[PDB]
């Protein structure tokens, strides 16, 4: 009937509406057009209305793409076929009706929208930051809901939205009417006599009111420099384009993602064959592409994407306004670029002046570019860098409530800088510091709280990544886990929480993948071949790279950290001589040339460690990097890091550098098998007995009785 | 009760012009020197007791700051007078005033002029930015400043846009235009209305606060020349200009861009018994708000005006005359709309209602602004005059002038009428 | 005796450049906001409890005007927060102190801010008076305005000549320094003297009303730059600039060309002992006199003083600490010759004799304008916590402010001690 869909008569024009009170967003579902369906026939079937006009008259986004547990709804090739061919069939009705209609615009429409949405004669939109117009379709790997990509290019252009539909990146509505999707624009209002956001969502319904019945007697019509020049100007420059873009995809990425050409095939054979005809192509193709084991663990990847984004502390308890980042430098600053826009007081302590020239020059640097992209106004641009003071030694501590430490790491001068920097800030506060490798509790039993102190470790360049972690002690409340995580997710930065252990989880990873970063130049396969090697596989930066990614100094203290204790036989098993890179003094990425560099062959030849012997490929030392990588992988939770397993590469994949198109390393179980990665091992098995060793509970569901982890 | 009272006497206004007639040609401190020349005209005061005169302008002609001094030397005044300017948006002058008042009610001087000039004909087309680097040439030096160059002459324009969200007045006039449910039909009965008073105003020729004086280069004199009237079928055809055709504002019930300049003379009440001269007014308490400027742009005088009620201990429906000033038709009903109702001084302040409600009768009958202009720094200084020659003029004494300012201030302050 | 009193609180002053150095890449709006965090760095008052804030500048960068309004959004303020901007030639801060306490004494609100704020850096260089007509083009109308043009292409230029005798500053500063019979050697003296206490004063590092910022496209921070010390022989050989060298003004001993800002809060006494903060100095009367600018230009604060003096009802000569403004070498030694005779303040008013004299020891040891520069709309709001914080350093009690401006103005106030 009217479940989530309904209208109404007023001006003689048919109101449509749109609303799901059950989720807080509405999504495009088998649920929704099961009644979107059997109304514009109605309107169809009706003579006096003469316009319609569609809204979303809940607040916020406009509709979802695809439902996501519709599309991963696990169904069979020739009926997820049907479904992507059944689902454009709706929109070739009424694209092109008798009587026009109007959408309309007024939140983030994304996914399947713009397939409701371009198929209209005219829409229009709210210019605010709220509504944004984007196509995810690459990010989740597939091509769209309804395949709006066979009149895209008819409407905006074939170079205009190429760099559109397969960017995968958003864009505001205020570049849209330059781009030339939506035409007209509205801005939002303030007070009303009504709340100040309720009737901006019912200001359209009367501003389309007024486009509507002009439509019906033709005042105003739909035919509304770059793309002028292309407008009818390919006759004989078609493959001199999609040439250019053909290896364009694999100059960005690598070869190995068997997406995003394959929407290029598409508007390849959209162009110069049956436009309509090609209508049906892509039903030969969305079903391939999402039963394929290139994303299939890519939609686990987004429900983990959506489910950390969340509180998931009960409520938010007395919130945090002020800060205290505790030094200057590169992460103290760094978060300071980022935690400084969205409404935080701070206050960046430094030890003298020196180093804040280094500092602010990042907070400004780094943010003036965002308005060099316009995407902020040149004025909020400089209260927004005005919100961050910088003291020198400590008048205002008094005010804070929550506190940063950022000092270069060590277990012996940060011991007394957190017992001189206790005295002069209140008790309902929190400390916290991003420590690498020295655990918590091992400081946690020196200040005078003992429950108001927790972890924040960050990852390095603190804006282009996109995650945080925290580290939870056994002392940790409730409160202080909640008012964490508020910093965290107000801050944007999708979190996750771990309870800790002797090296936490990042590090903790990453060593044992960094210390066989020496082994393939501990024979001499010169490394730079080790990149394209790497990347081949599908980590986005090299090895290479992430020894120039990490720093040279907090090498060997990485080194030392785990050896420590247990890394000398699990936690590494190479000889470390990163002592002897820096016996030289060489300094990393401050010393800008990265590594031919004439002298790590010297090491090697000093004496004879390499005259090993074994059939090692790059496939085979691929997998072997990566067979270490998951086993340490997996060997977490074992001692349980945190509650269950499902949460744990949203984080590992998500700032590590583990390559997406690859579902996790949790998850080389399900369509890789523990099967097939225990005989890869178990092919290793006589090397040396000692390192590689699996681990126990992993491996006894692994191969014969078919068991998975969730699945 | 011990304070010192204060006095308004005769309010000298040169006539508005509409840009591109005889003020085309002026000097934005000449019409200043006129108006204050006009006001020693008919107040036959000694120039020497004339203490402490103050201006306000907008534009501030940089060849001559401080308008004020030099304006007032110009016109003969003995110069032991001291003088500054006072520069805002829009309630410059009446900025004036109310710094006069606190300047006498202090009790140390005598006797205050306050007055706006301004010309927008002649905007402040500034160079560049980078191109005044120049100034670093002002033998082989004076080459190597000029060696640095590329084709980045740009003149930068002073688009009156509030600066702090970057978008005209137009938009955000609109915007609280729509957001109040305010008709296309309805915008332009206040239209009409502000030009049928106008006219007759004119025509009975009893708004008498106009000196004349002649352009030095065209012909004759001045008069009034934003007069028009026309009816709503007339009006209703001219497509709107500040947004695309959807939009509820024109050029027609609009502003436009006028000059002209205001004084007054403000004294102590004691020495205008002592001296003999018969004034017009008191000038009782003023309250002075602001408003942020994302949401309650031009939500100017109905924020302000039941924070001096309460500040003289009255009530709304008992004053006798207003004169609420206008800078866009529409606006004024809207300030007429919302507080005509629930909701909005609910969630913005606490616990009232209704403490708007101006019953339309003893508005703006002797037509305020789109009548005869809006100067962009010299109303109010109208508007005081304008409520005290009118309240004479019928019965009652007490009366409210406020006004609306680019940026988010108010203005509202009690009038009352003359002491006899 | 039953007037609210008021109370000056902690004034910060961003330090003066000489300009060239780091203030010739900013915006003249944005070291406003520089000085505005800084007094709401140390000053630990909620955000919403700061009331009228009030600013002053000389230049009015005119794509933004009323300095004030978004210099204070800019600093993150909450917005129901009312401001202006005055403007004067020299003394516009302190004139805002003074117009704040007139604001405060009136008794309707509640804190000031006053400050001044300019960069002499970017003067403005307007296009022309004419080519500014084709602001009437903005399709063979745009034509029929291009149609009429010469060569008429030339910027008019801000020269700094009060417009009221159309000659510079220099000119009446060695007429009246040369009028009342000051040597060369007599005069340089005090330009010794103006900088060997200045890096003393420094040395120290007590003048402690300077908070640092940083410039954002200049590397790392700011402290001040104009104070140098020399000898006697290595001055004269300075060939002045001014005039033919015959004259007795030399770029040495005068102020340059500098940019800066300042602020301060001013709070109401029971309110200041209300919430707690500890106070710096009362603020007591005011006069504020100008003169006429053909013969006693730069006499500016000796012709006020013995007009505040009685005002307050006290003597000169115990006074404790004097500060005066200076803009030239010997001016201020011509403000102190001339008064140190009769003829004087006889015909040019009646029967006084010697109501100056200044002894010269309790003068401007912290060192005043020469020293760290004079910018050009900013001092007063240095000058009156450099008495403050001064003539709490030593004992004494009271102590006059009195400054002179571009255009005959002066200005002159007593400042009194701490109140415990």
């Amino acid at each position: 009937t009217r479940t989530h869909i309904n209208y109404g008569v007023k001006g003689d024009v048919a109101v449509v509406r749109i609303n799901s009170p059950n989720s807080k967003v509405n999504t495009l579902s088998k649920e929704l057009h099961s009644e979107f369906s059997e109304v514009m026939n109605e309107i169809w079937a009706s003579d006096q209305i003469r316009s319609a006009v569609l809204i979303s008259s809940k607040p916020g986004c406009f509709i979802a793409g695809a439902d996501i547990n519709m599309l991963a709804a696990c169904k069979t090739l020739q009926e997820v076929t049907q479904l992507s061919q059944e689902a454009q069939r709706i929109v070739e009705k009424l694209e092109k009706s008798t009587k026009p209609i109007v959408a309309a615009i007024n939140g983030s429409c994304l996914g399947g929208g713009l397939e409701v949405a371009i198929s209209c004669q005219y829409r229009i939109a709210t210019k605010d930051r709220k509504t944004v117009l984007g196509t995810p379709e690459v990010l989740l790997g597939a091509l769209p809901g309804a395949g709006g990509t066979q009149r895209l290019p008819k409407m905006v252009g074939v170079p205009a939205a190429l760099d559109m539909m397969l960017t995968g990146r958003s864009i505001r509505a205020d570049r849209a009417k330059k781009m030339g999707l939506v035409d007209q624009l509205v801005e939002p209002l303030g007070p009303g006599l009504k709340p100040p956001e309720e009737r901006t969502i019912e200001y359209l319904e009367e501003v389309a009111i007024t486009f509507a019945k002009g439509l019906a007697d033709k005042k105003i019509s739909p035919k509304r420099e770059k793309l002028t020049a292309y407008a009818m100007t390919i006759p004989f420059v078609r493959q001199q384009v999609y040439k250019k873009v053909e290896e364009k995809v694999r100059k960005q990425t690598k070869g190995l993602y068997p997406a995003p050409l394959k929407i290029i095939d598409v508007v390849k054979t959209g162009i110069e064959q049956g436009s309509d005809a090609g209508y049906l192509c892509e039903s030969q193709k969305f079903g391939e592409l999402v039963m394929t084991k290139e994303s299939k663990a890519l939609m686990g990847l987004y429900h983990g994407q959506v489910l950390c984004k969340k509180n998931k502390f009960g409520a938010p308890q007395k919130d945090v306004k002020h800060l205290a980042i505790l030094g200057a430098g590169l992460m103290g600053a760094g978060i300071a670029q980022v935690s400084v826009d969205k409404g935080l007081k701070t206050i960046l302590k430094d030890a003298t002046l020196t180093a804040l020239d280094r500092g602010q020059q990042q907070v400004f640097k780094g943010l003036n570019d965002k308005v060099k992209k316009k995407a902020l106004t040149s004025f909020e641009r400089d209260s927004i860098f005005s919100n961050l003071t910088g003291q020198l030694d400590y008048q205002g501590f008094e005010k804070a409530d929550m506190v940063i430490e950022a000092v270069f790491e060590d277990l012996s001068l940060k011991h007394r800088v957190l017992k001189e920097v206790e005295a002069v800030i209140p008790d309902h506060c929190i400390f916290a510091s991003n420590t690498s490798a020295l655990p918590i509790s091992e400081i946690a039993a020196v200040s005078k709280r003992p429950e108001k102190v927790i972890g924040m470790h960050y990852f390095s360049p603190v804006d282009k990544m996109q995650l945080l972690e925290i580290i939870t002690t056994e002392k940790t409340s409730k409160d202080t886990s909640a008012s964490a995580v508020a910093v965290g997710l107000k801050q944007g930065k999708v979190i996750i929480v771990v309870k800790d252990g002797p090296g936490f989880y990042t590090t903790r990873c990453l060593a044992p993948m960094m210390s066989e970063v020496i082994r393939i130049l501990q024979e001499g396969v010169d490394p730079k071949k080790l990149d394209s090697l790497t990347t081949s596989f599908g980590f986005p930066v090299g090895a290479a790279t992430l020894v120039d990614e990490v720093g040279v100094d907090v090498a060997k203290h990485v080194a030392e950290d785990l050896g420590k204790v247990f890394g000398e036989r699990f936690g590494g098993g190479n000889p470390e001589l990163l002592t002897q890179m820096v016996s030289k003094g060489f300094l990393g990425r401050k010393s800008g040339k990265g590594f031919l560099n004439s002298d790590m062959d010297s090491i090697l030849a000093s004496l004879k460690l390499p005259p090993k012997s074994e059939v090692s490929s790059d496939e085979d030392i691929q997998f072997r990097l990566v067979t270490r990588f998951v086993n340490e992988a997996v060997m977490c939770l074992q001692e349980g890091i945190l509650a269950t397993p499902a949460e744990g590469d949203i984080g590992a994949v998500f700032g590590l550098g583990f390559p997406p198109c690859l579902g996790g390393p949790f998850r080389f179980v399900d369509l890789y098998g523990a099967q097939k990665i225990v005989d890869r091992l178990k092919k290793y098995e006589a090397a040396y007995g000692k390192q590689f060793t699996p681990c126990q509970l992993l491996a006894d569901h692994a191969n014969s009785p078919n068991k998975k982890f969730y699945q | 009760p011990n304070i010192r009272n204060v006095v308004v006497v005769d309010g000298v206004r040169t006539p508005f012009l509409l840009s591109g007639t005889s003020y085309k040609d002026l000097m934005p401190h000449d019409l200043a020197r006129a108006a204050l020349t006009g006001l020693l005209h008919r107040t036959s005061v000694p120039k020497e007791v004339v203490d402490y005169i103050i201006f306000g302008t907008v534009i501030q002609e940089v060849k001559t700051s401080n308008v004020a001094r030099e304006a007032a030397l110009g016109a003969g005044f003995s110069d032991k007078t001291p003088a500054h300017t006072v520069t805002m948006a829009c309630i410059s002058a009446n900025q004036a005033m109310t710094t006069g008042v606190g300047l006498i009610a202090s009790g140390q001087c005598d006797v205050i002029v306050a007055g706006g000039v301004e010309l927008m004909s002649d905007v402040p087309i500034r160079h560049s930015r980078k191109m005044r680097k120049l100034m670093l040439d002002l033998g082989q030096r004076l080459s190597l400043i000029s060696k640095f160059r590329f084709n980045f002459l740009a003149p930068e324009l002073p688009a009156v846009s509030e600066f702090s969200t970057s978008e005209t007045m137009g938009h955000s006039a609109d915007r609280l235009a729509a957001a109040f449910a305010v008709s296309r039909l309805e915008q332009d009965e206040y239209a009409l209305r502000s030009h049928s008073l106008a006219k007759k105003a004119q025509d009975e020729g009893l708004l008498s606060d106009v000196v004349p004086f002649k352009v030095p280069g065209k012909d004759t004199v001045t008069k009034d020349n934003g007069i028009r009237p026309s009816s709503l079928e007339q009006m209703a055809k001219l497509k709107p200009a500040f947004i695309k055709p959807y939009g509820t504002v024109t050029a027609a019930n609009s502003s436009f861009l006028t000059d002209g300049a205001s004084a007054m003379l403000i004294m102590a009440e004691e020495k205008a018994l002592a001296m003999g001269y018969k004034p017009k007014a008191y000038l009782r308490d003023f309250m002075y708000v602001s408003q942020d400027p994302k949401d309650q742009l031009l939500l100017g005088p109905t924020y302000a005006t039941p924070k001096v009620l309460e500040k003289a201990g009255l009530t709304m429906n008992d004053i006798d005359a207003f004169e609420f000033h206008e800078a866009f038709s529409g606006q004024i009903l809207a300030n007429f709309k919302a507080m005509d109702s629930d909701w909005f001084a609910e969630n913005y302040m606490g616990r009232k209602t209704k403490v708007g409600l101006p019953p339309l009768e003893k508005f703006n009958n002797w037509g305020g602004s789109l009548s005869l202009g809006h100067p962009f720094g010299a109303t109010g200084c109208r508007l005081v005059m304008a409520a005290a020659n009118r309240l004479r003029k019928e019965g009652g004494q007490y009366g409210l002038v406020a006004a609306c300012a680019a940026g988010g201030q108010g203005h509202a302050m009690i009038v009352e009428a003359y002491p006899k």
